[PDB]
């Protein structure tokens, strides 16, 4: 077995399971809410930056004064 | 280690903080003369004036000295 | 909510700014600023495109880059030049 | 006039989430330790990921206030205020958010002695510094910052450490309010042009140059206090070590923040031309309190004298940056401003687990800390990097930007604030290695314990925020860019 | 190992004595060879297109 | 010792626009085999050879016209 | 033996306690006019008509008149 | 040493010998290797060779970005 313990917790009983302390549910709850929440939130918002705008406006206006003249 | 010190007289203020066969100015005039040297020889290779003594003429390139290849306007 | 797609602005400067007197209209003044950002934005990605020309001129061209990407160089520094909001003012 | 947002989610709901908790509290009985730490750790966690919708429906179009909700105060409707964000202030709110259950969590295992008053003051903090970062009035702004005063006051006087504290409460409550006081001043100047303090408004008046200079150098003094600026940093030292641990985060984390953002929210636009004038003042102030407090955290022999002298420095970076007035150096003023809320927080917490288990923060009781702590030398590691600006962390995207913006305007003090570079990696390894490194001492320290199980998730966070933003900063620039060139681009019609 | 009044020093194995006398042998072999070839060039005799 | 190869030979055979000399056309066919033959210097020894010949030829040209004008400022200062 | 508190001592504390009340020992020396004439007062000023002078160049350098400050 | 013993690293401690290192070394193999399959496929989706090499090369089977930028005058 390995020298100490993961952060430095006796294990319990053998046949029994850890007691969750009760800031660890709320606390994994949100953790995980917090990565679907931007995950997926961040991915799904239409990208309106500044930047995705003028670029084709850049694109187009290079065309319309490229193919006149 | 061993054994670390525990004090037993007042700390100075510049502790937190604290070579030895040469002093502190007679160090710097020492490698001011190092220092001396390699500005000898700078000056030695200005009166030595190797440039006025090349035994070969500069290249001179095809095409206006590579004018256009070298960015030159056309 | 909002419709899908991208934002839509309106092309042309707010009639009612006076250059003279920028204080008098509050409404276009306010319209004129974003009008301004947008064109100086729309100018950064113009030089953006013409830096990305440049950088596979010298990518494809090698040793012949300084006579074939000429043109392009001149194009993209002249862009940058008057560009954002960096060393140059207008 | 009625602005109501349409959004279900707005910033009314978001204030008033601490706000429900600690009523809740107060009526709860002491005894009762278990449902006062959970109701309002659960209430923190609610408001943070309320912040995170508020950020999902952001709009990185628009110039103009989002969210814009009003509140009125008379019947008679001639003062009416109102609330919104814009790309500038919404991650500090969101920063806000996160900061406050940490500091709910920090305090976990000694809450049987704190009590329902520990975790009403954080609340009744995190809701006032939301309505701070939220407000498009200079006259809420005043109210509600000036009266953050009063909870961290009590923070800082009754779970302080030493006796120490009863001074460094003093100093903080009297140096804050001189500065909130010279803002009030400003106020009124304003109000008596304008007839109101909205800022919508006010972005639409223009200022007589001596009118802009004189009220330039009144909000000068106020934000001046609290970035902080020298000579009037001394304050912050006392403050920030003699504080609880928590009491550190806030006050280093968000209350740093305030006067920065009330130079970026109202005097750079406001004052466009006096703006122009003292930048070479503010350039001098920024470079001499870079150079001098840097050389002064070399010689701190105390763990929380250090890192809080530290922020005296980065924050004088990002006065730097913001009066350079390009994209870069705003962009990257704004940066710096939430990878310090984050990385000063988290060496805050470093030393606050030392400071738990063996009740020193004297730098020479400690060393050889990585051969007994060998999880707590990894993470002490990792945020002694991040304050070192290394690449890869979030730190070195805000403090590259802002030289970019500093050289493109003046190449002489991005000169001298690049020498932060040297000074800030010649303390921040000398404190890792005067503690982690070397050998253990066991006259002074014989009995060691790594991080626990919360103290290691309370990391985590902090941990991802570092990396994200210092790999991929595109997410918060890309939300900041239109408010940033708007409000460089303000004054000027070319 | 051969011992002489207290000091020992044990005999290097067969395969470190073999390698390091063959590879230093590669080396001399390469160096009289390559001074037969380009001797004369960098001495200055010869060009390496005469002939 | 006239250019033979022209600009569009030597800007085709991606040339160094050091090596734009006068033997210019002698490197080509030098150049072509060092890749087909992976550079190894016991190869194109003929045409590293020939080209090794031109640039030496090229630098005693212009070493004997520097002699010319190294025998030409004796002429001023013996004349002074 | 017991406790996982550090074990004080006396002469680190004192060294500590000595640093956190300096400002009881400052007295108008010599050396005080001095440190505080040069590093508080004259070397910020010549930064500040360095960073000045750095502008005036940059305007000069452009074609335009010097940018009045303060 | 004595204390150490009873200290938890991830990197293992002073004189690491885990009962089942080979198992252990194997299924890190594994791992490595599994990670090692979505960097290839990036990495040939992302690679651009401007030029054609002289001779076939290992990369002109896995990648078909060979000869495309020819046309830079339309980069944008």
């Amino acid at each position: 077995r390995p020298k100490g313990y993961f952060m430095n917790r006796t294990p319990p009983a053998p046949g029994q399971s850890r007691k969750w302390e009760d800031w660890e549910l709320p606390c994994y709850i949100t953790s995980f809410l917090t990565i679907v929440i931007l995950g997926v939130g961040l991915n799904a918002k239409p990208d309106l930056s500044i930047e995705t705008w003028a670029h084709q406006k850049a694109l187009e206006r290079l065309e319309m004064e490229k193919l006149a003249t | 280690v061993g054994k670390h010190i525990v004090p037993d007289k007042p700390l100075s203020v510049n502790d937190e903080l604290m070579a030895d066969t040469v002093g502190k100015y007679e160090a710097l005039a020492w490698l001011s003369g190092g220092l001396g040297f390699f500005v000898g020889l700078g000056l030695l290779a200005v009166l030595n004036d190797k440039a006025s003594k090349v035994p070969f003429t500069p290249r001179v390139y095809p095409y206006d000295n590579l004018r256009v290849e070298l960015g030159g306007e056309p | 909510g909002r419709k899908k797609g991208l934002p839509e602005f309106e092309e042309s400067a707010p009639d009612g700014f006076d250059p003279e007197n920028p204080y008098k209209d509050p409404v276009a003044m306010v319209e004129m600023r974003e009008h301004i950002v947008r064109e100086k934005w729309i100018q950064i990605e113009k030089a953006k495109i013409l830096r990305e020309k440049v950088k596979w001129c010298y990518r494809v061209e090698g040793v012949n880059h300084y006579q074939k990407c000429r043109h392009l160089v001149q194009q993209y520094l002249d862009s940058t030049r008057g560009v954002g909001w960096g060393k140059d003012h207008r | 006039l009625e602005h109501f947002c349409e959004c279900y989610f707005n910033l009314s709901g978001l204030i008033l989430c601490p706000v429900l908790g600690s009523i809740i509290l107060l009526f709860i009985p002491n005894s009762r330790i278990r449902l006062i730490r959970l109701i309002g750790l659960c209430a923190s966690l609610i408001t943070f990921l309320y912040s995170l919708v508020l950020w999902i429906q952001f709009d990185s179009s628009t110039a103009k206030f989002q969210f814009v909700e009003s509140l009125r105060w008379l019947p008679y409707e001639n003062i009416n205020f109102y609330l919104g964000i814009d790309g500038i202030s919404l991650f500090f709110v969101i920063l806000t958010t996160f900061l406050i259950p940490i500091c709910i969590l920090v305090g976990w295992s000694g809450m049987r002695s704190y009590g329902k008053e520990y975790i009403i003051a954080f609340l009744i903090c995190e809701f006032l510094m939301i309505a701070v970062f939220c407000m498009l009035d200079l006259l809420l702004f005043y109210v509600f910052f000036e009266s953050v005063l009063i909870p961290m006051f009590i923070i800082i006087g009754v779970w302080g450490s030493r006796q120490r504290k009863i001074k460094a409460a003093y100093q903080f409550f009297l140096y804050t309010l001189l500065g909130s006081l010279f803002m009030l001043l400003a106020i009124l100047l304003i109000l008596f042009q304008t007839g109101t303090t909205d800022l919508q408004i006010l972005l639409t008046t223009e200022f007589s140059e001596r009118r802009q200079i004189f009220l330039w150098i009144a909000f000068f003094a106020s934000f001046a206090v609290k970035v902080p600026m020298v000579p009037v940093h001394i304050w912050l030292p006392e403050a920030h070590v003699e504080a609880p641990t928590a009491g550190s985060v806030i006050l280093a984390g968000i209350l740093l923040k305030f006067g920065t953002y009330g130079f970026l929210r109202f005097s750079i636009p406001m004052f466009p031309e006096a703006t122009l004038c003292f930048t070479p003042f503010i350039y001098t102030l920024s470079a001499i309190a870079i150079i001098y407090t840097s050389l002064t955290t070399l010689r701190q022999i105390d763990l929380k004298k250090i890192i809080a002298y530290s922020s005296v420095a980065h924050m004088n970076l990002v006065t730097i940056g913001m009066f350079s007035l390009n994209i870069q150096g705003i962009g990257g003023s704004i940066l710096l401003m939430l990878s310090h809320g984050l990385v000063s927080s988290a060496l805050f917490l470093c030393v606050g687990v030392l400071y738990d288990r063996h009740k020193t923060r004297l730098v020479r009781y400690y060393g050889g800390l990585v051969s007994t702590m060998p999880n707590f030398s990894t993470i002490f590691f990792f945020f002694t990097l991040a304050n070192m600006s290394l690449p890869g962390t979030s730190s070195f995207i805000g403090e590259f930007l802002i030289l970019v913006g500093a050289f493109q305007r003046n190449s002489l003090v991005a000169t001298l604030a690049a020498l932060g570079m040297i000074l800030g990696a010649a303390y921040s390894l000398w404190l890792y290695n005067r503690v982690v490194s070397g050998n253990l001492k066991p006259d002074f320290l014989h009995k060691f314990s790594d991080l626990n199980g919360r103290e290691v998730f309370i990391f985590i966070p902090f941990l991802v925020g570092l990396v994200w933003m210092g790999v991929y900063p595109k997410v918060f620039l890309d939300c900041m860019h239109t408010s940033v060139s708007n409000l460089v681009q303000h004054g000027k019609f070319h | 190992g051969i011992t002489y009044k207290g000091v020992t020093v044990h005999t290097p194995k067969t395969w470190h004595t073999v390698t390091g006398k063959g590879l230093c042998a590669v080396m001399w072999f390469w160096i009289l060879y390559r001074a037969k070839q380009d001797g004369p060039v960098v001495m200055g005799w010869r060009h390496p297109w005469d002939g | 010792k006239k250019m033979i190869a022209t600009q569009e030979e030597m800007s085709a055979a991606k040339i160094a626009l050091g090596s734009r000399d006068m033997c210019a056309h002698l490197l080509i066919p030098l150049n072509k085999c060092r890749q087909a033959e992976f550079y190894l210097p016991w190869k194109c020894e003929d045409e590293r050879h020939v080209y090794e010949k031109c640039e030496y030829e090229l630098v005693m040209e212009r070493m004997l016209a520097m002699k010319k004008i190294r025998e030409e400022e004796a002429l001023a200062k013996q004349n002074k | 033996g017991g406790g996982m508190e550090t074990n004080k001592n006396k002469f680190i504390e004192d060294w500590g306690s000595a640093r956190e009340n300096l400002e009881h020992n400052f007295r108008w020396t010599r050396r005080n006019f001095a440190l505080i004439g040069i590093f508080g007062i004259a070397l910020p000023i010549i930064v500040y008509k360095g960073i000045v002078k750095d502008f005036h160049m940059q305007d000069e350098d452009a074609g335009r008149p010097h940018r009045k400050f303060l | 040493g004595d204390f150490r013993a009873k200290v938890w690293s991830m990197t293992g401690g002073p004189n690491c010998r885990p009962k089942h290192w080979r198992r252990n070394t194997a299924i890190a193999m594994f791992g490595v290797f599994l990670v090692c399959i979505p960097i290839a496929k990036l990495s040939a989706k992302l690679e651009q060779r401007p030029h054609m090499p002289v001779r076939p090369i290992p990369s002109q089977i896995w990648c078909k970005n060979f000869g495309t930028k020819d046309d830079y005058e339309k980069e944008h």
